[PDB]
Parts: structure tokens; C-alpha cells; sequence
């Protein structure tokens, strides 16, 4: 299915699958990560695009977060690769700052952006609590992760992306 | 359980 194929983006707006552009809005645009050596020790918060700010979270002993800073940040924007430790050992399952990556049939890994030195700023990104507060959406693409915003994002605001029901649930959402 | 899940 369309759906639940890796090769595929998604318009928000239109509901269309397509491998290029959307018929009616075009390609999509993906925010490149700002440029920072290899395995350099603050590499996730060095990465972060121009324009946005790690600070605390707005969420009450939330640790870190990413806000929004210079302009509003439209609908359809792409974010990503996710980027850390690729891994089928368990003991990622609990670092907290790893996404399940289905390799397809029954078989899957983790990518852990736990150590910073080879994560992107994407781990300092929230989990939201309702659907109002979330303004991204995390999805597979070509065998990772990326984020995309399902809504308008104005400054001052965190941005915050659904970890799944599972660590939501864990959090105690 | 704190693995982060797609859809
Ligand atoms: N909605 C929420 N409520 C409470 N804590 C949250 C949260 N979303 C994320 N967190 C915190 O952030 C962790 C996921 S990693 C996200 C970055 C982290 N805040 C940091 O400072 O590096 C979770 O273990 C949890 O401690
Ligand atoms: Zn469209």
C-alpha cells in the first residue's frame, strides 16, 4: 500500500501520495541540517537549522527543547534525516532518543541519537501531549526518519513531534 | 518501552 511504503512522501494538505511532487503543491521542501564535522562532541546542537534555538522546554521538567524563531514555519515542511547509532540491540530500545525503522517484514532496527557526537538536534525535539501542541510528524522515509510540520508554526513557539503511543504512554500522557 | 514508533 501507497500508505506504508518507504519510497513515498505524503501532502499533508491534499492527502496525496507521490514520489516527486505533489500534483497540486509541488515538491516538498526539506531544511538541510546546518554543516558540522563528523563526530565533533556538540554535533546534535551545532546541526540545528538557522533560524531555530535549543533552550529549556516549555514542558515542566522536560529538560531541553526546540523552539521556533525567525519566521513561521509553514505546513509541509520536511526535517530530517534523524541521524545517530544504527542498532538491532535492545538495550536502544530504552535509551529514550531512539525511533524503530522497519526494514519490512517482521524485521526492523533502531536509530539512536542518545551520544550527541552523533546525533542531530532532532533528539532535543519534545514529544507532544495533545494534538493542539503537536506541530510535527515524525514518519519513515527511505529507510529513516524525518519530521514534518503539520501546522503553522509561528515564533516563540517549541516545536513538538508524537513519539508513539507506546513511549507516550510512558510519559504519562 | 521508551522507543519512539512510526505509525
Ligand atoms: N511531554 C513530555 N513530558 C515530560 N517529559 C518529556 C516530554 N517529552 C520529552 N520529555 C523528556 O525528554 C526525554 C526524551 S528526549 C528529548 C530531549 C530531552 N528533553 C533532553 O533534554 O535531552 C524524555 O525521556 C523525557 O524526559
Ligand atoms: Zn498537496
Amino acid at each position: 500500500a501507497m500508505s506504508q511504503d518507504d519510497d513515498y512522501l505524503y501532502c499533508e494538505k491534499c492527502q496525496n501520495f507521490f514520489i516527486d511532487s505533489c500534483p497540486n503543491h509541488g515538491p516538498p521542501l526539506f531544511v538541510k541540517d546546518s554543516m558540522v564535522d563528523r563526530g565533533h562532541p556538540n554535533h546534535s546542537v551545532l546541526s540545528l537549522p538557522p533560524g531555530l534555538r535549543i533552550s529549556p522546554s516549555g514542558i515542566p521538567e522536560a529538560g531541553l527543547g526546540v523552539w521556533n524563531e525567525a519566521s513561521d514555519l509553514p505546513v509541509g515542511l520536511h526535517f530530517g534525516p534523524y541521524e545517530g547509532q544504527i542498532t538491532e540491540d535492545e538495550e536502544a530500545a530504552n535509551s529514550g532518543y531512539s525511533w524503530l525503522i522497519t526494514k519490512g517484514r517482521n524485521c526492523y532496527e533502531y536509530v539512536d541519537g542518545q551520544d550527541e557526537s552523533q546525533a542531530n538536534w532532532m533528539r532535543y525535539v519534545n514529544c507532544a501531549r495533545d494534538d493542539e501542541e503537536q506541530n510535527l510528524v515524525a514518519f519513515q522515509y527511505h529507510r529513516k526518519i524525518f519530521y514534518r510540520t503539520c501546522r503553522v508554526i509561528r515564533p516563540g513557539c517549541e516545536l513538538l513531534v508524537w513519539y508513539g503511543d507506546e513511549y507516550g504512554q510512558e510519559l504519562g500522557i | 518501552a521508551r522507543t519512539k514508533q512510526t505509525a
